[PDB]
């Protein structure tokens, strides 16, 4: 089971503040350290600071400004990150990590996107993609969703609920006018559609909403 | 604070080949080095820790090697999953410090 | 079983707790210090084992206030420790030349 | 209170003193001499303490002549005053063995 | 005795941009660093004492860090009244040292 627990997004207003959490599970011990860990877009790990569950203490990054503040709650096993004040400069993946004492980050969290912005909350419109009429298949027919219009970062696209893994890629979203869209694409064989059904699932953490698209052929 | 540097930032390797990135510590730090792979829009997972020592779900073409300040992560023969950023972390001195990461390329 | 293999026992059980909560209040009042290298538990344990036995190698050592404090609780529990051992073992070499002498 | 009980206390008073008449002329003789880590006071503290109970992690020592015969004084009053402890528990526990004996 | 390089020897910055200022020990001195400051005919004024702890009545955009031979001097959004000479002073070994200063342009 998971270990670690993470928020998929948040989004925060320049100024603003934020609670990230950090719900653990499996094995706890009163060894135990949580870190956080800060990755901007492109590039690498920051570490932040780190707590003790059973003790409270709390131990923070001399390099950089403070802007977090690390709690911990034992009766529900849960970690969390105050985060203040912040500006665009905050805008990354903060992940949390587990370590028994002994150094190394044996699991990690899933990570939340935190984005600072103005701009508001705005769901995906999830758009089939099917071939025109015209066009010939070969052994592999490709399918798609269009995922347009949405806001903040991120979301996950899974295809028949993650049972088709293989011939799958989502591209990277591309941002305009504070709205991200991107596609992702599908592979199967072409004898296998549409007799065996193909249905991308799009969920947008940040608006807390998880659409289906079935893609069928154009009538 | 102790300083992590891994060089070259970007490594390109044919398929099937051996590879080796590297991570060269500030000041003397035994073992206490550990390695993660992070792979695209994925979350950091540990390959090695203590520089050498394997971990349980690891592929055995992932090892480990050196101490002191230099220290080799190696892989027999790279497959296409392993495209992935590689970061090395020390825990020897508080805090503890991450190295800038190495992208591996096929 | 007499006083002095009484005390000697509990010393030896009081030293091992010492070792262990010394081990622990190390590593929490370690880090958070820059260059600080009491900062996991096994090795905390063993830099506890070689206090308390007063051999100090060098090769781990507290630079905080409250770990230097820790140290000195973990250093005069071994002294006394093992200090409450050899006395108990003069007690009874004491005792057996007592009675070999028939007194 | 009996001579050992006596004895042990004072011993450890005099510890005390020691310890910090130590820290405060081991800085005064380290000082001016190029390279001497034994400069500042509260380190000095923790460098009298590990002296007196013989770890000797060895992050801290004298380098000059006045410093080291300061360092000696420290260890000697160090090792007697642990010694005079072992002793005063050994009279201790004789004393009580014979009780228990009904001699 | 312990020498302590402070490069650039000047730095210009925009008005509430952070700062940095460097402090190299030629050895290994732990966290046995302090900070001054000192304005245009003034005394020096300590803002930093053994590489990052505060002092009582200096302002919370001044911060430190680091350890061993790498020390940094951080202001949080410079503004004009912290136009001054930055230097750096060594407690490890005898004789305390001074690092060569670096000055603040705005
Ligand atoms: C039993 C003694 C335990 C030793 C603690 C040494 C503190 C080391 C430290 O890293 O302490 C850190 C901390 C400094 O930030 O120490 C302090 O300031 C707090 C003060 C503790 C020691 C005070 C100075 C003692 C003065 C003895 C000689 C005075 C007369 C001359
Ligand atoms: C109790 C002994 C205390 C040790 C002091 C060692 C002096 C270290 C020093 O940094 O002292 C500094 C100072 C030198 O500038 O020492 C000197 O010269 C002063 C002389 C003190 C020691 C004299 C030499 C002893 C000779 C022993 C073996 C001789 C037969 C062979
Ligand atoms: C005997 C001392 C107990 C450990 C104290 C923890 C220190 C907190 C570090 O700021
Ligand atoms: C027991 C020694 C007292 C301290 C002597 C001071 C040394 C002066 C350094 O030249
Ligand atoms: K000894
Ligand atoms: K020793
Ligand atoms: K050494
Ligand atoms: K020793
Ligand atoms: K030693
Ligand atoms: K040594």
């Amino acid at each position: 089971q998971v270990q670690l627990q993470q928020p998929g997004a948040e989004l925060v207003k320049p100024g603003a503040s934020v609670k990230l959490s950090c719900k653990a599970s499996g094995y706890t011990f009163t060894s135990d350290w949580i870190h956080w860990v800060k990755q901007r877009p492109g590039h690498g790990l920051e570490w932040i600071g780190e707590i003790i569950p059973s003790y409270g203490r709390a131990n923070y990054n001399e390099k950089i400004q403070k802007k977090a503040t690390l709690t911990a709650d034992k009766s529900s096993s849960t970690a969390f990150m105050q985060l203040s004040s912040l500006t665009s400069e905050d805008s990354a993946v903060y992940y949390c990590a587990r370590e028994r004492g002994d150094g190394y980050f044996a699991v990690w969290g899933a990570g939340t996107t935190v984005t600072v912005s103005s701009a508001k909350t705005t769901p995906p419109s999830v758009y089939p993609l099917a071939p025109g009429s015209a066009a010939q298949t070969n052994s592999m027919v490709t399918l798609g969703c269009l995922v347009k219009g949405y806001f903040p970062e991120p979301v996950t696209v899974t295809w028949n609920s993650g049972s088709l893994s293989s011939g799958v890629h989502t591209f990277p979203a591309v941002l305009q006018s504070d709205l991200y869209t991107l596609s992702s694409s599908v592979t199967v064989p072409s004898s296998s559609w549409p007799s065996e059904t193909v249905t991308c699932n799009v969920a947008h953490p940040a608006s807390s909403t998880k659409v289906d698209k079935k893609i069928v052929p154009r009538d | 604070d102790i300083l992590l540097t891994q060089s070259p930032a970007i490594l390109s390797v044919s398929p099937g080949e051996r590879v080796s990135f590297s991570c060269r510590a500030s000041q003397s730090i035994g073992t206490d080095i550990h390695w993660y792979q992070q792979r695209t829009n994925g979350s950091p997972r540990l390959l090695i820790k203590y520089a050498s020592e394997s971990i349980s779900g690891i592929p055995s073409r992932f090892s480990g090697s050196g101490s002191g300040t230099d220290f080799t992560l190696s892989i027999n023969s790279v497959e296409s999953e392993d495209i992935a950023n590689y970061y090395c972390q020390q825990s020897n001195r508080w805090p503890f410090t991450f190295g800038s990461g190495t992208k591996l390329e096929i | 079983s007499a006083l002095h293999w009484r005390a000697a026992g509990a010393a030896t059980v009081l030293l091992v707790i010492v070792l262990l909560a010394g081990s622990y209040l190390a590593v929490l009042a370690e880090r958070g210090a820059p260059g600080a290298q009491l900062i996991t538990y096994p090795r905390a344990l063993w830099w506890s084992v070689e206090t308390a036995t007063g051999v100090g190698y060098g090769d781990l050592y507290p630079v905080t206030l409250w770990g230097r404090l820790v140290a000195v609780v973990v250093m005069v529990a071994g002294i006394t420790s093992f200090g409450l051992v050899t006395a108990a073992l003069a007690t009874w070499f004491v005792g057996r030349e007592q009675e070999r002498r028939g007194h």
